[PDB]
């Protein structure tokens, strides 16, 4: 399972 | 022409585990 | 990876994981060449047969990793696609042939202690070492088995195989513009690539100069460390002109 990546990347 | 130069082995002289039995399978 | 071991830290400091958007999932390996381009797999982005067909934006590039899923702040860098590069006469249709893409980085990413590209060879280097029983490195955050995931990046040392070997292995059209590399059966050793493993690289330390050369790209095989079968890998020097060509004009 992936944890979210920072939202700037989209 | 850097490259395939790793900061963390190469760069320090340091060797990884494994490194040398791929050398030892360069027997030309 | 199927019967390797953990990878040290930097060890593959090219090593790039293609990941995709939505949902949040690995695609494929992949490898930094340069802080503006990425090497990967054809199949990668475009496979018909399974409705594979990714575009720029439908992905991210993920460089300086070693734990899979975890999001490893302040380490990796995260890049988005300008552009996808699919060889123009890459055979999806019958055998992989050619099984080769580029795709440029939208910026420039930042070298570091966990990410640096790795060389790519010329006539001499290639001669020099795409010998059978040379043996190569293939690393990735695939399967760690034919049939879980790993929760760091996974590597092996397998040696390079004989072409008729390669040939006598499957039913599949061989071209020269791939290798099979592996153990056999008699040797006793193991390992393998394996699916999420798809587009990382072969590499081989020259003795010559001491430096990293990706000689491959993982590109097939049939099932995943399966006894009297080999992984075959795109020949990354046989396609070196076209490396150029694409570097060369855009
Ligand atoms: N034994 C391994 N080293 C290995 C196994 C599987 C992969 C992932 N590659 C794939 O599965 C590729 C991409 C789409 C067609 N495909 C398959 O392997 C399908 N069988 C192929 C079709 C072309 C000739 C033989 C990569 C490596
Ligand atoms: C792949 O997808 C693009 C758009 O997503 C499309 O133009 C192309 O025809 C598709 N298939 C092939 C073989 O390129
Ligand atoms: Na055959
Ligand atoms: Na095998």
């Amino acid at each position: 399972d992936f944890e979210e990546i920072p939202e700037e990347y989209l | 022409a850097d490259c395939g130069l790793r900061p963390l082995f190469e760069k320090k002289s340091l060797e990884d585990k494994t490194e040398r039995e791929l050398l030892e399978s360069y027997i030309d | 990876i199927v019967e390797g071991s953990d990878a040290e830290i930097g060890m593959s400091p090219w090593q790039v994981m293609l990941f995709r958007k939505s949902p949040q999932e690995l695609l494929c390996g992949a490898s930094l060449i340069s802080d503006r381009w990425v090497l990967t797999a054809a199949h990668c982005l475009l496979y018909p047969p399974w409705d594979k067909n990714f575009t720029e934006n439908d992905l991210l590039v993920r460089i300086g990793k070693h734990s899979r899923t975890r999001y490893e702040r302040n380490i990796e860098k995260i890049s988005m696609l300008e552009k996808i590069y699919i060889h123009p006469r890459y055979n999806w249709r019958e055998n992989l042939d050619r099984d080769i893409a580029l795709m440029k980085l939208k910026k420039p990413v930042a070298f570091s202690d966990y990410i640096h590209p790795v060389c790519l060879p010329d006539r001499e280097t290639a001669a020099s070492l795409l010998q059978a029983g040379y043996k190569g490195r293939v690393t990735g955050w695939g399967n760690l088995k034919e049939t879980g995931q790993p929760s760091v990046l996974q590597v092996v040392n397998l040696p390079i195989v004989e072409r008729p070997v390669c040939k006598d292995s499957t039913r599949i059209r061989i071209t020269d513009n791939m290798f099979c590399a592996g153990y056999k059966p008699d040797e006793g050793k193991r390992g393998d690539a394996c699916e999420g493993d798809s587009g990382g690289p072969f590499v081989m330390k020259s003795p010559f100069n001491n430096r990293w050369y990706q000689m491959g790209i993982v590109s097939w095989g049939e099932g995943c460390d399966r006894d009297g079968k080999y992984g075959f890998y795109t020949h990354v020097f046989r396609l070196k002109k076209w490396i150029q060509k694409v570097i060369d004009q855009f």
